[PDB]
């Protein structure tokens, strides 16, 4: 239902980047780009697969 | 063209049928298979208009009459499931070739052919082949010669509907279908405790009664089949079932049953004198948790993608803890009643469902008791969320396996129901999508269950566009080996999982692993431990646009 999709996509990100230095911010720049790319993924007549 | 016989000549249907049947008569001092089928035909066709009916069964009661009659029995049952589509006769002779070629097991067997689902363009020449030619023929190899003296019996699920009508064919139905023609009841099953115990407390429950009085005295209490069959379809809620869900409907009851009198709540009701009234509610919750769990229900997706309901419905569930005495409350919450009773709302908006259901001395009996009653799992934390889990799920001394899984609310309902589910004994198919997380949800309870041994306990099995069912049987057999190995050396249960088992033709193989409990003809151990779970993709059509 998408309301924990911004959580779901937030932690792939934060445990497959592996930012231990990286950006301790920009993470989350990261994560809801990935998010707002599902949404415009969502708000569209059909997906891919 | 010119060598043409204008005429078409034909047969009437009972004088094909006749002919067969009368030439299908095994004699008398022969010691044939054909003496317990009817009056020595040798020869049958079970089929039915829907499946879940009692085909497999009805020739296990056969089975068995055989090792009744004919003493020193050692009969063997030969099962050659047919899976396939564009069917191929050397599977089935070769199935049968190492079996009939060493003239010691010339004593009468019974053999029952299993022809599935999804066999749709090689039927008719099978069966003319094997019940009237009685040849199995390899081009470059051996033949094969039907004897009249070993009982055959080929399923068929339903054209055919004229080509089926020829052969000796015993048909079979659902109960609605036998209540109002025609007893119904397996007679080992009723005299099983399994539909034995819920029938003991539903007779007290229909008319109305107390149930302080102690019941399962170990022997059948004086029932009918045919009135046990009408309190079973009155109490199950869908108005057509077959054989599958009222079967499914006992054996849960029965858990539920046998984890409320594992408890010492009716031994605290004894002692404290007043707590009754507990058991009707107790049966009313369990009939309303049963229909919630085991009761379902384009023009050619209809049967499939026409989902009745979804995660987004009310689930309200209870959980009895063996090794610890007090309950728990998953899914619901209990508000007052201006009828001096207390209703039952889900969270989030207001329904009104399940009225007057019970009193308030049973309400003072677990406030004094202190049961945990309507909390919101929206602001728990971990470590307690954790521990409601390892109170509902029986584990002991819990260890927090992944702290990276967030639990919501669906992540437990999807729990508890998935472990319940293999717990009581349905089949575990999973209807979802490719985004839903599944494998991870399977893992966390795997990680859960085995808590802090490395022993491997979830094996993941996938299922691709070209997997043979060959594989599928190895893997379900070392699947059983390590389970064999890990209950004797660890005594912990393991997960077989099946992820997108749906895209094959084996798909009816996958049927056979979990929902019959029987391997290539070989029957799966109870008491080995083993749970299969199985996930499908959903049936859905792409937009216009797309194709476009
Ligand atoms: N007459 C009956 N009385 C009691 N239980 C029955 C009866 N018929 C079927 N069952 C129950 O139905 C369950 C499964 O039925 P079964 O395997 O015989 O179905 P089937 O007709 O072979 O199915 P399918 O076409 O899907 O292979 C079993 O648990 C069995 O006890
Ligand atoms: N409780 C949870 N917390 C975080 N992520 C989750 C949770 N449940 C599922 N997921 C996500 O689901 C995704 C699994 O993707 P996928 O392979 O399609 O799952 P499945 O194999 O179950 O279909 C993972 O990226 C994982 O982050
Ligand atoms: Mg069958």
């Amino acid at each position: 239902n998408d309301s924990a999709e911004k959580l779901y996509i937030q932690q792939i990100v934060q445990r497959l980047v592996d930012s231990v230095s990286v950006n301790p911010s920009e993470t989350c720049v990261i994560a809801d780009v990935l998010s707002a790319s599902q949404m415009f993924m969502r708000k569209r007549e059909n997906e891919c697969g | 063209s010119q060598y043409k016989v204008p005429l078409v000549p034909q047969a009437p249907l009972p004088n094909i049928q006749a002919y067969l049947q009368s030439h299908y008569q095994v004699p008398k001092r022969l010691l044939s298979a054909a003496t317990v089928f009817r009056d020595g035909l040798c020869v049958g066709i079970v089929t039915s208009e829907r499946a879940g009916v009692g085909k497999s069964l009805y020739v296990n009661t056969l089975h068995t009459k055989l090792k009744a009659k004919l003493r020193d029995e050692t009969v063997p049952l030969k099962i050659i499931r047919l899976t396939e589509p564009h069917l191929d006769e050397n599977q089935v002779l070769s199935a049968l070739l190492p079996f009939l070629k060493e003239k010691y097991q010339k004593m009468p067997v019974i053999f029952h052919i299993d022809i599935s689902t999804s066999v749709q363009t090689g039927i008719p020449i099978f069966l003319f082949k094997l019940l009237i030619l009685q040849y199995l023929m390899d081009i470059n190899g051996k033949i094969w010669r039907r004897s009249p003296g070993h009982l055959y019996l080929v399923e068929i699920p339903q054209p055919l509907f004229k080509f089926l009508d020829l052969f000796p064919k015993v048909t079979c139905r659902p109960p609605k279908e036998v209540i109002d023609m025609e007893p119904a009841m397996d007679p080992v099953e009723f005299c099983s405790e399994a539909f034995q115990r819920p029938y003991q407390y539903l007779k007290r429950f229909h008319q109305q009664q107390n149930l302080d009085t102690f019941q399962y005295e170990k022997g059948s209490v004086e029932g009918s089949p045919e009135e046990c069959l009408q309190h079973f379809l009155i109490y199950c809620g869908l108005i057509n079932p077959s054989w599958s869900e009222l079967r499914n409907f006992a054996w849960f009851l029965n858990c539920q049953l046998k984890d409320c009198e594992a408890s010492i709540f009716c031994k605290s009701a004894f002692t404290g004198d007043t707590l009754r009234g507990f058991k009707n509610f107790v049966v009313t919750f369990m009939i309303l948790m049963a229909r919630d769990f085991a009761t379902p229900t384009e023009e050619d997706l209809a049967p499939f993608s026409l989902r009745k309901r979804w995660e987004s419905e009310p689930h309200p569930y209870v959980f009895f803890n063996g090794d610890h005495m007090t309950m728990t409350f998953i899914g619901f919450h209990l508000e007052t009643n201006n009828n001096g009773y207390v209703d039952a709302i889900n969270p989030s908006n207001g329904k009104v469902i399940k009225k007057d259901v019970m009193t308030k001395e049973l309400f003072d009996g677990l406030r004094l008791q202190r049961v945990p009653f309507n909390i919101d799992f929206d602001n728990l934390p971990r470590y307690e969320k954790l521990e409601r889990l390892c109170l509902a799920l029986g584990i002991e001394w819990p260890i927090d396996p992944d702290e990276t899984y967030e639990l919501t609310t669906d992540n437990m309902l999807k729990i508890l129901a998935i472990e319940m589910r293999f717990r009581c004994g349905i089949p575990v198919i999973i209807m979802g999508e490719t985004g839903c997380g599944k494998t991870r949800l399977i893992k966390f309870l795997s990680d859960l269950k085995r808590g802090s041994v490395e022993a491997e306990t979830m094996k993941l099995v996938k299922v691709h566009g070209g997997t043979t069912p060959s594989m599928i049987y190895s893997k379900v057999k070392e699947a059983e080996r390590t389970a064999f190995s890990n209950k004797a050396q660890h005594k912990l249960d393991t997960i077989l999982f099946f992820d997108e088992a749906n895209t094959t033709e084996a798909v009816s193989c996958i049927k056979e692993i979990l929902c019959d409990r029987t391997v290539d003809g070989e029957h799966l151990h109870e008491d080995s431990g083993l749970h299969i779970i199985a996930a499908c993709n959903p049936y859905r059509k792409h937009s216009q646009e797309m194709i476009l």
